[PDB]
């Protein structure tokens, strides 16, 4: 093909290529009795299968379509049926997959690259299902051309979201998307239900405590009740995170350290968190004194027990 | 988890006797009836000799491969554990069993 | 007994031995050792036969699916669409003896329409779902595959007509369990607005305003106010406006005939 495409036309490079390629009637009987077949069968027969030979034929393909093909062309629409191809015989690897529907969405046809995010995932494994949620769902969020509907967009995520979560991954960012877009195109704070779901999971704090900062903006009632379930080494992590609400809106922050303090060891950070909230008043080094004296004593009374 | 039950392993061990003599014909291609009596219900059967013997040695090829690797097993039983006191093979055949419990 | 006359090559005594053991009606595992002994023999029209008598003896979708396998890994178009064709009758048929449960009706349905999706023709993989959604409107897994189905194939108008109903169904079901979460109206309303417009486009609005006590509760009948403002209006005002004002009759007589209903409104 290579020496073939600098003395002469692609078209001809096509040509020699293009009898490699015949998928003749059956694939399935063909690459099992290849395999069975103890190197009599000659693999002239199941020369389809090879992943190598599809790519850089379809690389060809792709370098020699215009920059705007819009499908009225023949080249667009072999190349769409050669790629096609590729899915049928279901041998496509995750970065060709993104190469197909990245070269949809150069020529305008967006909406039915959405169709090719659509066939892949079914077939693809999680750890790599994720890798084409984001440039997936990143495309019917922010491309220009992909007008669906906001009861569309959010099929998108809560099909993905649940089924993604499922099997079991950390999924920081689709939750984020889902939280992000929720203002653009509909404009309500509902994004706390649809981001706690990230905190109660069935990277975690860091999704809890960047949104428990976001409702401080709207509205304080929907702040406390995060503040409680926030605290139900990471344990202690969530308490300090529940004194930081309690200091933006002081006695439920101190029984709140106490509670904390009980919840695990060390807790010098938990008396910094006290110190802080007792530091944020513009009342009398009392309270605090008696503050490091009851947790004193509790770490005396640590000792005892050990 | 679990052990296989008698019916599965039944037929792996029919696949595996299957993938076996799937081999030996192809080994056999490299390298190169049914009459009823009058008199009686009898029934008889025309074979070639070989195929026969081929299954008879087999099934003698077989069993010499269970019984050596069985012995083999038992050598590697009687050689590893050496922890706990005992008086006879026996002993630690028993005891064996009390560790696979556990 | 197989393996010994398989090792004899008697191909006959293990054919007439299978057609004896599978008359007995003994399990899967001797009828998918049975139908791999003629792949070995390569009797295709024989294998056919045995899968005809296997579904008989342990009807199943894993049975007619495994059938299904066997036709699409050979190819032949024409044989493959008339067991197809064979597998959905016998569901229609047998619907009252009630042995295909809803989520094994639905590998059936998805399996011929991805089929013919692959066999080129789009207007039999979408015609099936609605024989099959009417034929059993109780399965949901048969409506909600019939949904991916045209994700994969369908033109965009026809997606969004189906994305719209299971919407409406589940926020229908997360509203009737879940009493008062505010901002699950807030859209329900605005599926119904956007999409669903008709009688139940008021009626849910009226059905909404039913469930509406909250500050967070309130302002949601201030979008059904304005919901019906769009489009009476005076009388359903005076209704809700009835949870107490006697400060505001000496207002609304003052602003109500004088100057409107957006006056009118104000006063709420």
């Amino acid at each position: 093909a290579d020496r073939e495409l600098d003395k002469e036309g692609v078209e001809r490079a096509f040509s020699i290529l293009e009898d490699a390629l015949h998928v003749p009637t059956n694939p399935e009987i063909l690459l099992e009795k290849y395999k069975n077949g103890h190197r009599k069968i000659p693999a002239q027969t199941v020369l389809f299968n090879s992943l190598r030979i599809w790519s850089k034929y379809i690389d060809y393909l792709e370098a020699y379509c215009p920059k705007d093909a819009n499908s009225s062309d023949k080249i667009f629409n072999k190349t769409k049926m050669a790629y096609n191809t590729v899915i049928d015989l279901r041998l496509i690897t995750p970065a060709m997959a993104e190469n197909f529907a990245l070269f949809l969405q150069n020529h305008y046809e967006v909406m039915e690259s959405f169709q090719v995010y659509e066939k892949t995932i079914p077939l693809f494994p999680p750890e790599i299902q994720y890798e084409l949620w984001i440039e997936y769902l990143e495309v019917a969020t922010s491309h220009q051309l992909s007008s669906l509907s906001p009861e569309h967009i959010r099929f998108l995520f809560e099909k993905a979201l649940k089924n993604l979560c499922s099997n079991g991954i950390d999924c920081k960012t689709i939750f984020i998307a889902y939280s992000v877009f929720e203002e653009r195109i509909s404009g309500l704070i509902s994004k706390s239900i649809e981001i706690l779901r990230r905190g109660a999971v069935i990277r975690l704090q860091l999704w809890r405590m960047c949104i428990s900062k976001a409702e401080s903006t709207l509205g304080p009632s929907v702040t406390r009740e995060l503040y409680q379930e926030c605290i139900q080494k990471a344990v202690e992590f969530v308490i300090k995170f529940s004194d930081f609400e309690s200091s933006i809106g002081a006695r439920e922050i101190l029984a709140y350290g106490a509670k904390l303090l009980p919840p695990s060891n060390t807790e010098l950070w938990d008396s910094f968190e006290i110190f802080e909230l007792k530091h944020g008043d513009k009342t009398y080094k009392d309270m605090l004194k008696m503050k490091k004296v009851l947790e004193s004593n509790m770490l005396i009374d640590s000792a005892s027990v050990s | 988890r679990g052990g296989i039950s008698y019916d599965q392993l039944a037929k792996l061990s029919y696949e595996k006797t299957l993938r076996n003599l799937a081999t030996q014909t192809q080994n056999s291609s490299k390298q190169d009836k049914v009459q009823k009596d009058t008199k009686t219900g009898k029934i008889t059967i025309a074979d070639d000799d070989k195929l026969v013997n081929k299954l008879a040695v087999s099934l003698q090829s077989e069993s010499k491969k269970r019984y050596e690797a069985r012995k083999r097993q038992m050598q590697n039983a009687k050689t590893l554990y050496g922890v706990e006191s005992f008086i006879n093979d026996k002993n630690k055949q028993f005891n064996e069993k009390l560790s696979r419990e556990s | 007994y197989l393996i010994v006359e398989e090792s004899l090559n008697n191909v006959e005594i293990v054919r007439s031995l299978y057609t004896k053991w599978c008359s007995l009606e003994p399990g899967v595992n001797a009828w998918n050792s049975f139908v791999d002994f003629e792949i070995r023999q390569k009797n295709w029209n024989g294998v056919r036969e045995i899968y005809s008598k296997y579904v008989m003896a342990h009807p199943q979708m894993q049975t007619w699916l495994k059938w299904v396998r066997f036709e699409n890994r050979h190819g032949n178009t024409e044989f493959t669409r008339s067991v197809y064709s064979l597998a959905i009758d016998t569901v229609a048929n047998l619907q009252n003896l009630q042995i295909w449960s809803d989520m094994e009706v639905a590998k059936l349905v998805n399996s011929f329409a991805h089929w013919e999706a692959a066999q080129q023709e789009y207007e039999r993989s979408s015609a099936l779902y609605q024989i099959a959604i009417e034929k059993w409107p109780s399965n949901q897994l048969l409506k909600a595959g019939l949904l991916d189905f045209e994700k994969q194939f369908g033109d965009i108008n026809s997606i969004e007509e189906t994305i719209s109903y299971k919407r409406k169904m589940e926020y229908e079901t997360i509203l009737s369990n879940n009493a008062y979460d505010y901002d699950t109206w807030w859209l329900y309303l605005d599926l119904i607005s956007e999409s669903f417009p008709k009688q139940i486009m008021q009626t849910f609005e009226k059905a909404i305003v039913d469930s509406r006590k909250e500050l967070s509760k309130n302002v949601q009948w201030k979008r059904y106010i304005y919901l019906w403002m769009r489009y009476v209006e005076l009388e359903l005002e005076n209704s809700l406006l009835e949870e107490e004002f006697q400060r505001l009759i000496d207002d609304i007589i003052p602003h109500k005939h004088f100057t409107k209903i957006w006056l009118m409104y104000a006063k709420f």
